[PDB]
């Protein structure tokens, strides 16, 4: 069981660690969350109370350093950074737990919430997509643009999602547009899967970072990645059995966590009716459909 | 964008551009089998790819052969149609390419947008317009070299005749559209406005009947009066 310190509470904030949210007040005595379960990825995200515009977090591994959060009067935010001397992180948080200063990651009975939604996701692959290299942890927020976005300023700042576009030479075969555009399945299996991605693993992970991103920061071209990911699958006449299997599973728990007042803008009517009732797999993802169809039968 | 009766001159201006119309494309006889079923039977089709500035149409003859086998043939047409407008780029020089190609159905946008990924400077645009190029097979000359062909082959018209040597591809469009509408609204009446006088000839190297500047008049006129009349008739208007 690892630990997120805080050096301080200066201004009201909603906290949320993965699916908990929960409230500070101004100058409260917060300082941080403990009990983090090792052997997953996680977030720390915040909005402020005074503008609820931006959320912004933190994606990190406890297992990868000794992480703690600072608020920065300047910049305006809550910053995470690395601790090198173990010694010292170890005291600061002896300190805060003997105080009783910190909120407890509840351990439920029966919970696999966070393990299904982040089962593909690796620290390693969130850091090629979020680009900062001298630090362990990765920064988003809900303004950060894509890659295929800017396309269409800020290098830095930019979310490097794998580009997708079914109107595009990468996609299509020459002689073979019919082909091709209405069956996708060269360019999943042989571009994608075998070509950028490698295996159906990493294909799920940034799947699954991209709906996290969407659903916590409001992040338009993470959902725009999302989507683009299950459609490129849907469309797909020719998919390995096992992945469709696994997405049915991923896609399930995504639709569970999803709040439902945000389903309106966060899930986009086309894709899902396509991909439930017109596409190649509209037999193949029965837990989805009927989570679906029992949760938002109004977007169907 | 699409195009619509506001940015209609631009038709007219020095940017190469092509209509491609793909109604005729895949067409169909509907009939009884001897069991009592319906069948369809392929005739032949064509693509309409019409340069409204110059007249000049590239006839696509679509031989019932490319049918064969096939199945979606609704669907498949549609790309058929795309793949041969994309080769009929590539075989005119570069100076001779269009800059944009309107398509009369939004249903030929996706597969003529993919057929045309090699070409990301040429706009591919729908049209608001409903225009009446479903009836150049009204046109006796293009429906004759249609059903008489036995093999695919590209046909090279000017669907304006002469007229540009007397007026303008404004004008020249606007009279091509009429007589178009006329002929899709009742083919009959159109054809006898046209050819009911025998002392006005078709050249042989043109579509449409060797009419004075004075009888187009008149016959523009004829035409206006069938087709609001039956506008007329089909609304109680
Ligand atoms: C207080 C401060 O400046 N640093 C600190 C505080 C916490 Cl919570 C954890 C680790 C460190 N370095
Ligand atoms: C139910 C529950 O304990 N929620 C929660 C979780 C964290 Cl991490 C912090 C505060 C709260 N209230
Ligand atoms: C402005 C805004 O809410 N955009 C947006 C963001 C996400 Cl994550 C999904 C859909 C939309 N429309």
């Amino acid at each position: 069981m690892n630990t997120v310190p805080f050096t301080s509470a200066p201004i009201e904030v909603t906290i949320g660690i993965d699916q908990y949210s929960f409230n500070v007040k101004e100058n409260q005595p917060f300082h941080g969350i403990k009990d983090i379960p090792i052997g997953h990825v996680h977030v720390i995200h915040f909005q402020h109370a005074d503008n609820s515009s931006m959320r912004y977090g933190y994606w990190f591994d406890c297992r990868m350093g000794n992480f703690y959060i600072q608020y920065d009067p300047k910049d305006g935010l809550y910053k995470m950074m690395e601790e090198r001397d173990g010694a010292k992180f170890e005291n600061i948080v002896h300190n805060f737990k003997e105080r009783q200063m910190m909120v407890s990651y509840p351990k439920i009975d029966e919970d696999d919430t966070w393990y299904n939604l982040t089962e593909f996701v690796q620290m390693d692959k969130i850091r090629k997509i979020v680009r900062k290299d001298e630090n362990q942890f990765s920064y988003v927020d809900s303004s950060m643009t894509t890659v295929q976005e800017n396309e269409l300023s800020d290098p830095a700042h930019s979310l490097n999602y794998t580009v997708i576009n079914f109107k595009s030479r990468e996609a299509i075969r020459p002689g073979h547009e019919m082909e091709d555009f209405l069956d996708k399945s060269y360019y999943l299996n042989t571009v994608m899967l075998q070509g950028i991605f490698k295996n159906s693993s990493n294909y799920f992970g940034e799947l699954q970072f991209a709906f996290l991103n969407a659903m916590f920061f409001g992040n338009y071209g993470s959902s725009l990645q999302w989507h683009a990911m299950i459609e490129l699958i849907c469309s797909s006449a020719t998919v390995p059995k096992h992945m469709l299997d696994k997405l049915d599973e991923i896609l399930y728990y995504q639709i569970k966590t999803l709040p439902e007042q945000y389903s309106d803008i966060l899930l986009n009517e086309r894709v899902w009716n396509i991909c439930l009732y017109s596409s190649f797999q509209k037999n193949s993802l029965h837990n989805t459909e009927k989570i679906m169809e029992n949760k938002y039968p109004e977007l169907l | 964008g699409a195009m619509n009766s506001s940015n209609y001159a631009e038709l007219f201006n020095n940017d190469i551009k092509l209509f491609v119309d793909d109604t005729n494309v895949y067409r169909v006889t509907v009939h009884k089998t001897f069991e009592g079923n319906v069948a369809t039977k392929a005739i032949n089709g064509c693509i309409f790819t019409l340069n409204p500035k110059t007249g000049h149409l590239f006839l696509k003859i679509i031989h019932t052969s490319v049918w064969a086998g096939q199945k979606r043939l609704s669907q498949l047409a549609k790309w058929k149609t795309a793949e041969e407008v994309s080769a009929l780029v590539r075989s005119l020089p570069k100076e001779e390419q269009p800059k944009q190609i309107i398509v009369t159905r939004k249903a030929m946008l996706d597969p003529l947008e993919v057929h045309m990924l090699d070409f990301p400077n040429i706009a591919i645009r729908p049209t608001e317009l409903r225009l009446p190029f479903s009836a150049a097979m009204s046109i006796d000359k293009l429906s004759d070299v249609v059903m008489k062909a036995t093999e695919p082959q590209m046909v090279l018209f000017n669907i304006y005749d002469d007229w540009l040597d007397r007026i303008s591809s404004y004008t020249a469009f606007s009279r091509l559209t009429l007589l178009l509408r006329a002929l899709k609204t009742n083919e009959e009446s159109a054809k006898m406005i046209l050819l009911s006088d025998p002392t006005i000839t078709i050249k042989s190297y043109h579509l449409w009947p060797s009419f004075t500047d004075e009888q187009w008049i008149t016959i523009e006129s004829q035409m206006r009066d069938l087709i609001l009349t039956e506008y007329g008739r089909k609304y109680n208007v």
